[PDB]
């Protein structure tokens, strides 16, 4: 799903059994290869030392 | 003339042009407020945005 | 970049109930997540990226 | 880089598995491509250089190698040894090279 | 100064007023804080964003292009046309921004290079260098032993070995209000012809060769420059160029994923 | 508007988009200890952070043939982090418990439940001479059911699970006195309480007397169509509020 | 008069009527964390009596061939209840805490100590090419042990515990930069420390950094003639001070 | 001005304030002063502790490290992580304290030296060197024929031969508020692994190589390395250390008694 | 900026930072206070310590 428009796409569907998980990933906001690209990725990939808080929308 | 550093520090223009002094490295002014919130009316944050 | 002293933790995301949904409306539903930075962020320690090589000029 | 024990002694029977372990670390200052190398002082036995694996190298010990782990990029090196028989006696080098650190590791394997 | 916004504390609240839930359909970002979806202590922050701003994110100097030339061989020279899309470390740089407008400072960072002589008891004197500049229409010289060297009005500066490196300043030479890192559109009223093509940005060239003669062996140089916007305004940010370049007049490329991947969406 | 809530305590957060108003208790809202009423000859301690936020039980699901689910409640958060450990090394304790169950659907199923908390709940067994084992009278943040058929006799230790009769030997309709809401799946989303301390002495000790009860009746039962979804799970997240304890010892 | 002091804490008191005065870290006393040097982004959880009391690590036996003892502090603790158990549901977590060791013998025995507290004691492994790892470096409440000879070589994971250098390396006896109190047979009885928070971070994990070492030396051996005690035991009970954790998150 | 304190006159005393006689098993050092136990004239004294403060005692040049790459060879260049474990004549005046702060200057002392060259008449001219800055997690360079050196946004200092060394300063980055000299505890929250490493201290690196060619004969050349600590404070000090240092990455060591004997307790 | 020596001399600040300054040499204090007497109770001179 990386080389088209899915790796945007998260699956939700109606499930038969109580409490799945959806998705999880590790929070390293310059190395992680999921926010690796995003437009925060490419503005921390140019320093090295950060702070503050991260928001999260989801849709 | 003479300003402050990150004490103090004292500068002097020598050449009769203006793309001849050093940087400014000084300008520290920001307003995400075009980028973040370019919405024509006002969107507070307690209240539901609809 | 990767290190472990400094790990930020993980981000995981669970059903609290199902997904329901009436007669003749599709189950497979889908979800976007964005990102951003609150008001006290900051960087630090200018550098170059690892992202864009070169070989000769173009 | 860093080994988590530049040197130990191992034992173990002859006809068994011989597991000689080379864990890591890898430090901020670590950017460059990943080399992983293995010698034998009774030679190179088995390499990792750009992500593949080349590994025909020793004659006595064909497809008696391979490593463990699916996540060589995450700080396994080590190396499943079987059939442990009594010519393979000698001091083993797990020598990793990432740019731009380097460190090893020296296993004395006796049987 | 720039400080960082420091962090009110909170107590639990039961309230209709709800600032998790938006809407984010309305292309306006969110604007909450950790102390509305939380109970936070007050922390007074001293952070600093000064070393994120514009010009200590881009006054910084980058090699730009350079080039060879040999001493003992005709028209022994070496020239240049002045564009900033030859590079990609600085390239990308560039590129975050549409309409940049900045002045500029060179730096030339001349060296040498014996050649393998013939001869015996080569000794050759300090060198000297020249590195004209041509405006966009001037007259350009064809060989080394040229008279539109010397007898020129073109900023020219001459500089030899052993010393510091070179340096002049240019202002900001343009004929529109800011350089335009894209154009959309051709350049001819009939849309014909190469397509992002701009007269906005262009320079001029740049046209260096030897002061001395062949005294008894071949001597090969080489010329690095570097840009350092300074005084710079940017407008109309871009979001990052992701595939790789191809050429330097156009943005061609070659499709590739958005990402690397991993072995499953859990993980 | 008038249909959304937000909820937050400690580090976690709930919100809705619809549900009704919140009834809190018998009109007091949960507080520590005045000094008036306190008995203990020593000072409590309160952690206030570390156990005051939302532990989410586990989920149970509402078949068609559904008869009810109970949960006791200083009982159920036994398991919970912070809050089940201080519940071991201390010998009494307080608190103020802020209920919030959960059961969404779509607009094309029907049904309706009764959330009632009720006090000092005592069951009556099976057998007229015994009473109700511990097993079976409760579980750890699990949830014990009601049934539609009476329980026979020559059980030795159970519990009498005919619904019409509340286990309680109480008629079922009676129960609203209590604090309540319904979760009514036309009209409503989610349903939430907020029940201060309610026993007879200001402290008490938390593994013998599970002084409330979270009961849940499907009154009206679900039914839908063909083709919606057949399931549907109910979810409910307890929160302790103002909570504090007295008394250190080991661990039992 | 000048000889007796009474300490309190929490709910568990020591009293001692022979002693030293109190030596307080690098003259500052323990306190919590003021706002203009935190660096979390929420607030934190206090426990203040649950936590801030005298815990007893195990006893020693002080035989006349002894070499030493060490603790590593904040990891000693990590079993004695609620200190333990909130050290583990955490993330992050500071601390001040008030030594203290007793070692009480008749006016006919003889023999001195040297209860000192290095600040950030790394320790050196006996091969040159390895480090000591975990097991070997520290235990639970439990006191590993220096030596009068110098560890072997053909040890993989050891530390090098020759005494005369305290096993980081340095010399013995200029250990008394350091704050530190002897205890003395002839007129003390017991030695007490009160040690503050020293870190570079305003704030650490707990498990992967002992910040602390408490060592015990026996510079004059101890002696005495035929009859009196053969067996003269010490003890160390160690307190927390003015301690908050932070970052919630499952057990660990 | 720092002065120290003179002393004052004493006359015969016989009383019952003894100020000899104390119990150093407080952990309290004594106090007293020769006009205490014997009779003193009053001496003005006007020595002075300024030479002995912390920033007369540190901020002093000491090489850290220093290495060698040829010019007529493929990869000839020099990278080198930035700690100061590795020279012991600096180690030891660091270890002296646990928490230090300071910011730095470099100085880098560039030599040169023909090497066996075997063509006849060799003769190269000056030559120029550049000693590239690479922050923790930057791109890293694979060859001295590579786009990672001019095209880059790093620190870098571009130097000839037969001029002053060159000199760049670097204020204080690190992620807490001091640098560590010492850390007892893993660096994984599992406990295994390296033992003594932190992240706290870390710099990145420095490469360096050559800029011109060659022209008809190798050149091998050498550079040096000098650190100066200014604006230093110390934090929590520490006995000075005994043993001869084994490794740079932890503290090991060899048992060694206290101090070099002597014949007879009363000689 | 002008301030005296070990008469006076002058001294002017060039560079915009805070890193770039000279060496201080000048911070003359001093407190053992906390090194050598680091107890609770002050302890006096001539009475004895017990």
């Amino acid at each position: 799903n990386v080389s088209s428009l899915k790796a945007y796409q998260i699956p939700v569907q109606s499930n038969s059994d109580n409490g799945k998980q959806v998705f999880g990933f590790p929070l390293q906001p310059g190395a992680n290869n999921v926010l690796n690209r995003t437009l925060l990725g490419e503005i921390l990939n140019y320093y090295t030392h950060w702070s503050g808080s991260i928001k999260l929308t989801f849709m | 003339q003479v300003s402050t550093q990150k004490i103090h520090y004292t500068n002097i223009n020598y050449y009769k042009d203006a793309a001849s002094n050093s940087a400014n490295r000084q300008d520290f002014t920001q307003d995400p407020g075009k980028f973040t919130e370019p919405v024509k009316d006002i969107m507070v944050k307690t209240m539901p945005a609809l | 970049v990767e290190d472990e002293y400094t790990a930020a933790g993980y981000v995981t995301c669970w059903y609290q109930t199902n997904i329901v949904v009436p007669a003749d409306v599709q189950s497979s539903c889908d979800i976007l997540c964005f990102v951003s930075a609150c008001n006290d962020f900051s960087v630090r320690m200018l550098k170059d990226t690892p992202f864009i090589r070169q070989d000769t000029f173009y | 880089l860093s080994i988590t024990t530049p040197e130990e002694m191992i034992e173990k029977a002859k006809g068994e598995t011989a597991y000689l372990p080379c864990k890591f670390t890898l430090s901020p200052e670590d950017q460059g491509p990943l080399d992983i190398e293995w010698l034998i002082s009774p030679q190179v036995i088995i390499l990792y250089s750009g992500d593949k694996i080349y590994d025909d190298y020793y004659p006595d010990l064909k497809g008696r190698v391979h490593f463990t782990s699916n996540d060589l990029k995450s700080g396994d090196a080590s190396i499943n040894v079987t059939n442990l028989q009594l010519s393979d006696i000698g001091t083993y080098q797990c020598k990793v090279k990432k740019a731009p650190g380097v460190a090893n590791k020296k296993i004395h394997l006796v049987v | 100064v720039a400080r960082v916004a420091d962090t009110i504390s909170s107590r639990p609240t039961n309230s209709e007023s709800i600032p998790a839930l938006t809407a984010a359909e309305t292309g306006h970002t969110s604007q909450v804080v950790p102390s509305d979806t939380m109970q936070t202590r007050h922390v007074k922050n001293y952070h600093s964003r000064s070393e994120s701003s514009i010009e200590n994110f881009l006054c910084r100097s980058a090699c730009v292009y350079y080039a060879t030339y040999t001493n003992n061989s005709k028209k022994g020279f070496a020239e240049w046309v002045i564009n900033t899309r030859q590079v990609a470390q600085l390239r990308r740089k560039l590129e975050l921004f549409t309409y940049l407008r900045f002045d500029l400072e060179l730096t030339f960072v001349i060296t040498s290079a014996q050649q393998p002589s013939t001869a015996s008891s080569v000794d050759a004197p300090v060198q000297t260098h020249q590195i004209m500049y041509v405006p966009p229409g001037g007259p350009v010289p064809t060989k080394v032993k040229d008279y539109a060297w010397q007898t020129s009005t073109n900023p020219s500066v001459f500089w030899t070995e052993g010393n510091a490196p070179p340096r002049m300043s240019i202002p900001f030479i343009s004929i529109g209000n800011a350089y335009s890192c894209f154009y959309d559109g051709w350049t001819q009223f009939s849309r014909n012809g190469v397509y992002g093509i701009n007269t906005l940005n262009n320079m001029g060239t740049l046209y260096m060769r030897h002061v001395n003669e062949a005294g008894q062996g071949p001597i090969k140089s080489t010329v690095r420059i570097y840009f350092k916007p300074k005084h710079v305004k940017a407008w109309v940010p871009r979001p990052p160029r992701l595939c790789q370049y191809e050429k330097q007049k156009n943005v061609n490329f070659s499709p590739i994923g958005v990402t690397t991947s991993r072995t499953d969406i859990i993980t | 508007s008038d249909r959304v809530r937000s909820i937050t305590l400690g580090n976690s957060t709930i919100t809705t988009q619809e549900c009704a108003n919140v009834v809190v208790g018998y009109g007091v809202w949960p507080e520590y200890l005045k000094d008036n009423e306190a008995t203990a000859e020593d000072q409590p301690t309160q952690p206030d952070v570390a156990t005051c936020r939302f532990y989410t039980l586990e989920s149970v699901q509402w078949m068609k043939n559904s008869a009810g689910w109970w949960w006791k409640l200083p009982d159920a958060l036994s398991q919970m982090g912070l809050f089940g450990q201080n519940m071991q090394y201390h010998y009494l304790g307080r608190t103020g418990y802020t209920i919030h169950v959960q059961c969404n659907a779509s607009k094309f199923h029907q049904g309706c439940l009764l959330v009632v908390c009720v006090p000092e709940a005592e069951m009556g067994c099976s057998n007229l001479n015994n009473t109700p084992e511990f097993s079976e009278l409760s579980g750890g943040d699990s949830a014990r059911m009601f049934t539609d058929t009476q329980v026979g006799e020559s059980n030795a230790k159970k519990v009498q699970t005919a619904v019409w009769n509340a286990g309680m030997g109480v008629g079922v309709g009676n129960l609203t006195i209590f604090p309540h809401q319904w979760i009514n799946l036309r009209t409503n989303n989610s349903a939430t309480l907020v029940m201060p301390y309610i026993n007879s002495v200001p402290m008490d000790n938390m593994f013998r007397h599970n002084n409330l009860t979270l009961m849940i009746i499907p009154f009206v039962p679900l039914n839908y169509s063909e083709g919606s979804s057949p399931y549907v799970p109910i979810t409910v997240t307890i929160a302790p509020m103002c909570a504090e304890y007295n008394g250190l010892r080991l661990a039992s």
